RNA sequence: GUUACUCCAAAGGGUGUCCCUGGCCUUAGACAGCGG
RNA sequence: CUGGGGAUAACAGAGUCGUCUCGGGCGAGAGCCCAUAUCGACCCCGAGGCUUGCUACCUCGCUGUCGGCUCUUCCCAUCCUGGCCCUGCAGCAGGGGCCAAGGGUGGGGGUGUUCACCCAUUAAAGGGGAACGUGAGCUGGGCUUAGACCGUCGUGAGACAGGUCGGAUGCUAUCUACCGGAGGUGUUGGCCGCCUGAGGGGAAGGCUCCCCCAGUACGAGAGGAACAGGGAGCCGCGGCCUCUGG
RNA sequence: CCCGAAAACAGGCGGCCACCGAGGGCCCGGGAAGAAGACCC
């Protein structure tokens, strides 16, 4: 046991499915200067002969800002998606979707880049990341 | 430069003369005689050509800077007599082609220069005394390596007769 | 090899005359060298055009220039006329120039305020912001001169000579004289009665860590230094 | 150059018509227990339950959807041993023995029957084989097998299949198959709750279907699609070799295939169409019947996951050739909750 | 941490200049490509 | 060739009884018996009143090596069914000291820099080992398999991965057969 | 290797084996070993 | 426009290998000393036929095209994945070399582009051949007809291996080849059923990350591994419709 | 794991008939199978 007290990353066993790919935008939820945001990519992904890389609920993405404040606009930064419009699956096998598409910007790391999260968030991403349901106030 | 493959062979006529050559150059070799001159050493170690051969002039020159290197480095200038004993006279050729005309009009101009050798003859020396006879070998062997063709050294005594064999056994 | 052969030409007296040159041998023709121009051109002439094939008239240059040997118009083409590098070379060899400048500066200067030196990097982009004349042709040793004062107002520095006292417990002494006595310029060697070497080091001011790093990986974080002042 | 993978697997041509309806195995797994190695029944349904999970693994503990299929299994009925000898090559038949009494049934698939053969003639016919087995030459011993598909009325020519048996005693093989010859033989004597099997069935057929289903080929650029080529294969091959290559996707028969399953889990035994929970008994039938299939009433297998087949069809099973090495317990697994709401 | 028994095993050793083979203790030229230069396994660092 | 009709010859000793069956050699002692086969076309092994001689009748460089080859083997097998053969291993750490023990047939090893895994080695069928600390006996009637458990004790301790100068753990041979290894 | 030619890879190396020649030590020689 | 020409170019092929791609021998030296950890001048010896040239043996209505999309296969001179050796290899990483072609080698911006350049990911984002694989498979952006504009050359009609806009894409398969589906004869009388399994095919699997071993070995510090043991996922393959969507 | 008695040593076993007739096909009601044929009840 090297490194559990400080910590970024957990476990889920759901998995769910991958649904925005490359080229979508997402609204930003954190309380950064950024608005909207675009993937331009998935950390961790491989694919195929003309495969656009896509990500799910708990999954980090690469992304630039369109809106917001002159000093985050057109930079490159890392997000992770904590809520999505396509349905996924549970352990029970109630299925369960959200009202939009949504994001929190983080550090490489996975250390959040603000202090407070707007709406509800999926428990996949609060387990995924154990330092996002500390700063969000609703976690289904 | 051009691989010397292409000029090795002797199968061509001589093209030895410059009052009718048109832009021949000059050599860039000058010194053929290194060392003691007037020392009367007592063993003569020579190279002799295995087959019939044509030199390049910078062979020539970067056998003569390799070995007279060695020898000074090992021997000393007051002894090994070193002497290269072939001048460079042939005049070789190149066909101005490579917009062109291909082999329209091919009649080579004058490039570079080499010496001419046919079989059995020999090429250079070195004249030394019994306590250096290990280094004279080396040079030898450096100064084959730097050639077209191969060759074989032989040693000869005042009289010149061939005494290889008996200071090949007794080192 | 005419094959990437670049054009330089000299306009003069109502004709154009090109020439077929080595990119990187024209470099050494220009900035200054004892030159074979046989092995800096390419084809042995001066012709109206390098795609077309026309090489002009004896008595036409006789006439203009002055001259019946070709080499010798040739040589006085690339005197007053330019060179046909391409962008790619431009670049490229501009960029290296400035390197070699911002390295040339930075080794050797610092600020008057800690110490501290400027890095190449910050070098280079203060050089991008005021805006520098490099030179493609000049040579670098010479043309930083006039890049000091150019730079120094947007980037204050000096040239900025730091010495050094430094102890060791020679026991690696035998490992250390020679590596340390690369960079140069060691004062009064002394020593003491427990084999310790003690001394007193001039080299430039602004290569540090260098050293320091240098001395305790070579000693095992085993050394004792303190800087005396920065003699500029 | 770009690289990517081949469309589709090399390993399962040529892909043809199967054989015949019902499945052969091929090989049979080494066990110690000396028990019949499969049995055989037919597909009835899916539905689903929620068990607590029991296999290695993240989610251990916790409760999961799990999908089952249904598979009716009426008794079997053993009419017959085979002795095998060894050959030149491989085994060979050297005799076999019938039952005297069989149903009139059995005649729709073996249209020439003994005439006589009375019970005094079969012992005598087994004292021979007895005698046979007996010295050393033989090597391996097999039951034949008959399904009995007139107890749930689905139809009346039976299946008839050869079954191989555990252990490593010709002997012992011997004296179980004597003991059984002439009767009826269950599931429950023969597989254990909480085992893993291979099924074996023929696929859903499909018929002729193109490349872009059979092979997972791409359909073309909008410009070819208004071309005439949209769901077609670019080119045949090169001009040298000049000539088709086998390895060239092709349209051609799609489905009814000859296919084996690897590890699927034996969750529970049922008898006469109930299953037992917590004292309950209750029914697996949902409300209106199985789609295309009516109402269980025998006794049933439920299987994990999904089984290669259309409904009715006929389906065999073993266990578990290929295990891996972190099996799950063999005991039925704890279950809250199954599903019999309608299922059309 | 020197174990000369250590040593005498792992360090008793020549290598060939040419192809890299490594050659018993006594060898006069390599297996591999006949070359006659030799040098033992380094025991102690180099620069 | 070299000669004519090359002979070798070895006198038995006290009571060591040596037999020929047709290219095996049988050799018992006081302690063991060792069996042996070795054939060479051309090469003859016969015995004597008193002693074991291998001919060879117009013999080439090879066929003289053959027979030297050939007389060193069977004055082995004389030698070890005489008295028998012993290696010496030395044990040795600088960080994680590992236990050696024997275990049937094998002997294995634990805390090896420190893994939470045993290495294992094989012991050939009449030799025998004995720990005591940090020093190690193969005891035996053959050399070659003697020599074989020594040599699979040491090779179940190589290292890979990480500089030798540094990194030298592990168990190495100090005697073979009565002759120390040396630098 | 089992190639007359049409239509067959080298410089440089080899205690791989079979031969020829010429010197030098030998009844205590040329390795290793008891003993500086 | 007519008649002809493979007596003669562009064009693929054959030949050749100067050039090109890939190497070797010897040893001046550089490397604090130390040729050979690494680098290695000058001079000599080669392989391949994937670059361009040379030649003019084949074809003058065979097809006269570049690039892209789609589909299959081979070579190794190996980029990653497996296993090893030396080091100027403490550890983490780096250089250099040996065995190995089973699997992988992707997505985007400008440009008709191949190539080259840049971006963010990645275990890595290797390079070649098959008529510069593939138009009786697609496309038609470039290029190479007839229309038109600019610049330059020319008295002019006009021209430019200079730039720019626009500018036709045919087929009922005779033989063979391949993917699947049927009818016969033979197997020495006819028929029903169950087996064997000679031969052929297979990638049916490949790879990554996390936890623990462990802040341990190593190391002055900064930093920082491994064997075993536990989990999850991406790519590929084969099936099914209980659940969810169309 | 998939194909596989046309595997030319063109196989083994059990059973039925022949040495009027075993067996098979057309036909009829239909699919879980299907371009014609074939397959299954
Ligand atoms: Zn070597």
């Amino acid at each position: 046991a090297k490194k559990g007290a400080g910590a970024t990353r957990g476990i889920s066993p759901v998995r769910p499915t991958r649904a925005l790919p490359i080229g979508a935008y997402l609204k930003v939820a954190d309380n950064s200067g950024a608005k909207v945001i675009q993937i331009i990519g998935v950390v961790g992904y491989k694919g195929t002969r003309r495969r656009l890389a896509a990500a799910g609920v708990g999954d980090m993405v690469v992304a630039t800002v369109k809106k917001g404040r002159p000093d985050m606009r057109h930079q490159v930064v890392r997000a992770v998606v904590v809520r999505q419009r396509k349905e996924y699956r549970r352990l029970d096998g109630m299925r369960v979707k959200f009202e939009d598409n949504a994001a929190a910007i983080v550090t490489p790391e996975g250390v959040p880049r603000g202090t407070e999260i707007r709406g509800a968030i999926a428990r996949e991403a609060a387990e995924r990341w154990v330092r996002l349901g500390s700063i969000a106030s609703i976690v289904l | 430069l051009r691989p010397a493959k292409i000029d090795r062979d002797v199968d061509k006529p001589a093209y030895t003369r410059r009052e009718y050559i048109r832009g021949a150059p000059g050599p860039k070799i000058t010194i053929f005689d290194m060392g003691n001159l007037s020392a009367e050493f007592e063993y003569e170690v020579s190279l002799h050509a295995e087959q019939a051969m044509q030199i390049r002039q910078n062979a020539l020159e970067a056998i003569r800077i390799q070995v007279n290197r060695y020898l000074q480095k090992n021997v000393g200038r007051s002894n090994y007599h070193f002497k290269i004993r072939v001048y460079p006279f042939q005049v070789l050729r190149e066909n101005p082609m490579a917009y062109g005309n291909g082999m329209r009009r091919p009649f080579g101009k004058p490039i570079g220069l080499a010496a001419r050798v046919r079989k059995d003859q020999k090429i250079l020396t070195v004249w030394v005394n019994g306590q250096h006879l290990k280094f004279a070998l080396g040079a030898m062997h450096r100064a084959k390596m730097k050639l077209p063709y191969s060759a074989y050294y032989r040693i000869y005594d005042k009289e010149g007769n061939d005494v290889t064999t008996k200071v090949l056994s007794t080192m | 090899s005419v094959d990437k052969a670049v054009i330089a030409r000299l306009k003069t007296h109502g004709e154009t005359f090109e020439i077929l040159v080595d990119p990187y041998l024209a470099r050494d023709f220009k900035e200054g060298k004892d030159v074979p121009i046989e092995e800096i051109l390419a084809t042995p002439y001066v012709f109206k055009d390098a795609h077309k094939g026309d090489k002009a008239s004896e008595h036409e240059m006789e006439k203009i220039f002055g001259t019946s040997d070709p080499y010798e118009v040739a040589k006085i083409i690339l005197r007053k006329g330019e060179v046909q590098l391409t962008a790619e070379q431009r670049r490229q060899m501009l960029e290296d120039k400035k390197r070699y400048i911002a390295t040339v500066i930075h080794r050797h200067a610092v600020d008057p305020r800690t110490g501290y030196p400027h890095p190449v990097d910050r070098i280079l982009r203060a050089m991008e912001e005021a805006g520098v004349h490099i030179d493609i042709f000049k040579d670098a040793e010479a043309q930083v001169p006039q890049v000091i004062k150019a730079i120094r107002p947007i980037l204050p520095l000096k040239l900025e000579v730091k010495v050094i006292a430094v102890k060791i417990p020679g026991d690696y002494v035998g490992r250390a004289y020679g590596e340390v006595r690369k960079f140069g310029n060691i004062k009064r060697e002394e020593w003491g009665s427990d084999g310790s070497w003690m001394f007193v080091i001039e080299i430039p001011g602004g290569v540090e860590e260098e050293f320091y790093e240098k001395l305790n990986a070579l000693t095992k974080g085993e050394a004792i230094t303190k800087l005396l002042e920065r003699k500029g | 150059k770009i690289h990517r993978p081949r469309r589709g697997s090399l390993a399962y041509s040529p892909r043809k018509r199967a054989k015949s309806i019902v499945p052969r195995i091929r090989s049979w797994p080494k066990d110690s227990e000396v028990r019949m190695l499969g049995f055989a029944g037919y597909k009835a349904g899916m539905t689903h339950i929620l068990m607590i999970d029991d296999s290695p693994g993240l989610t251990k503990g916790k409760e999961i959807f799990v999908p089952v299929t249904i598979v009716e299994v009426p008794p079997l009925f053993v009419y017959g041993i085979r002795a095998y000898k060894q050959g030149y090559l491989g085994l060979e038949t050297a005799t076999e023995v019938w039952f005297h009494d069989l149903h009139k049934n059995v005649a729709r698939r073996i249209k020439t029957l003994p005439k006589n053969y009375n019970e005094e003639a079969f012992q005598a016919k087994l004292g021979q084989l007895e005698d046979l087995v007996n010295d050393g030459e033989i090597a391996d011993v097999r039951l034949l097998v008959h399904t009995q598909p007139w107890l749930i009325g689905l139809k009346k020519k039976p299946e008839v299949m050869e079954y191989a048996i555990g252990g490593d005693d010709v002997k012992a093989k011997f004296d179980y198959a004597k003991e059984k010859i002439g009767k009826e033989l269950r599931a429950g004597e023969v597989l254990h709750e909480g085992e893993l099997l291979d099924v074996i069935a023929v696929t859903k057929g499909k018929g002729t279907q193109g490349p872009v289903k059979r092979w997972g080929v791409k359909v073309q650029f909008h410009k070819a699609q208004r071309a005439g080529k949209g769901r077609h294969i670019g080119n045949l091959g090169p001009w040298h070799p000049a000539r088709v290559m086998w390895t060239v996707p092709q349209a051609g028969q799609m489905g009814f295939h000859h296919r084996t399953e690897f590890n699927k889990r034996l969750i529970a035994i049922g008898e006469n169409g109930k299953l037992v929970l917590d004292g309950n008994e209750i029914e697996i039938t949902p409300k209106g019947g199985f789609p295309h299939y009516g109402i269980v009433r025998s006794d049933f297998l439920m299987i994990e996951g999904t089984i290669p087949g259309s409904f009715k069809r006929i389906i065999r099973v073993r266990p578990a050739i290929r295990p891996p090495k972190k099996k799950p317990p063999v005991e039925r697994p704890q279950i809250t909750y199954v599903s019999r709401e309608s299922k059309q | 941490a020197r174990f000369p028994e250590a040593e005498a095993r792992i360090f008793r050793k020549l290598v060939c200049m040419r192809c890299g083979a490594t050659n018993p203790w006594g060898a006069k030229k390599c297996r591999k490509c006949g070359y006659k230069g030799l040098r033992p396994k380094a025991r102690e660092p180099r620069g | 060739p070299v000669d004519a009709w090359i002979r070798e010859e070895i006198e038995i000793p006290e009571g060591v009884e040596v037999t020929v069956e047709g290219n095996t050699v049988k050799v018992k002692g006081p302690k063991g018996e060792l069996q042996r086969e070795l054939k060479y076309p051309g090469v003859q092994i016969f015995t004597e009143d008193g002693k074991v001689v291998i001919y060879k009748e117009f013999p080439r460089k090879k066929d003289v090596a053959i027979v030297r080859t050939f007389k060193a083997h069977i004055n082995n097998m004389i030698k070890g069914v005489t008295e028998g053969f012993k290696y010496r291993l030395k044990v040795v750490y600088s960080h994680f000291p590992m236990t050696v023990k024997v275990q049937g047939d094998e002997v294995v090893i634990e805390n090896f820099l420190g893994e939470k895994n045993p290495r294992r080695a094989k012991i050939l069928p009449g030799v025998t080992v004995k720990v005591k600390g940090s020093e190690i006996e193969v005891e035996g009637i053959d050399k070659e398999a003697v020599g074989q458990t020594a040599a699979n004790i040491e090779q179940a301790t190589r290292i890979t991965k990480w500089d030798r100068r540094v990194f030298q753990d592990g168990i190495y041979i100090v005697e073979k057969a009565g002759k120390p290894i040396k630098f």
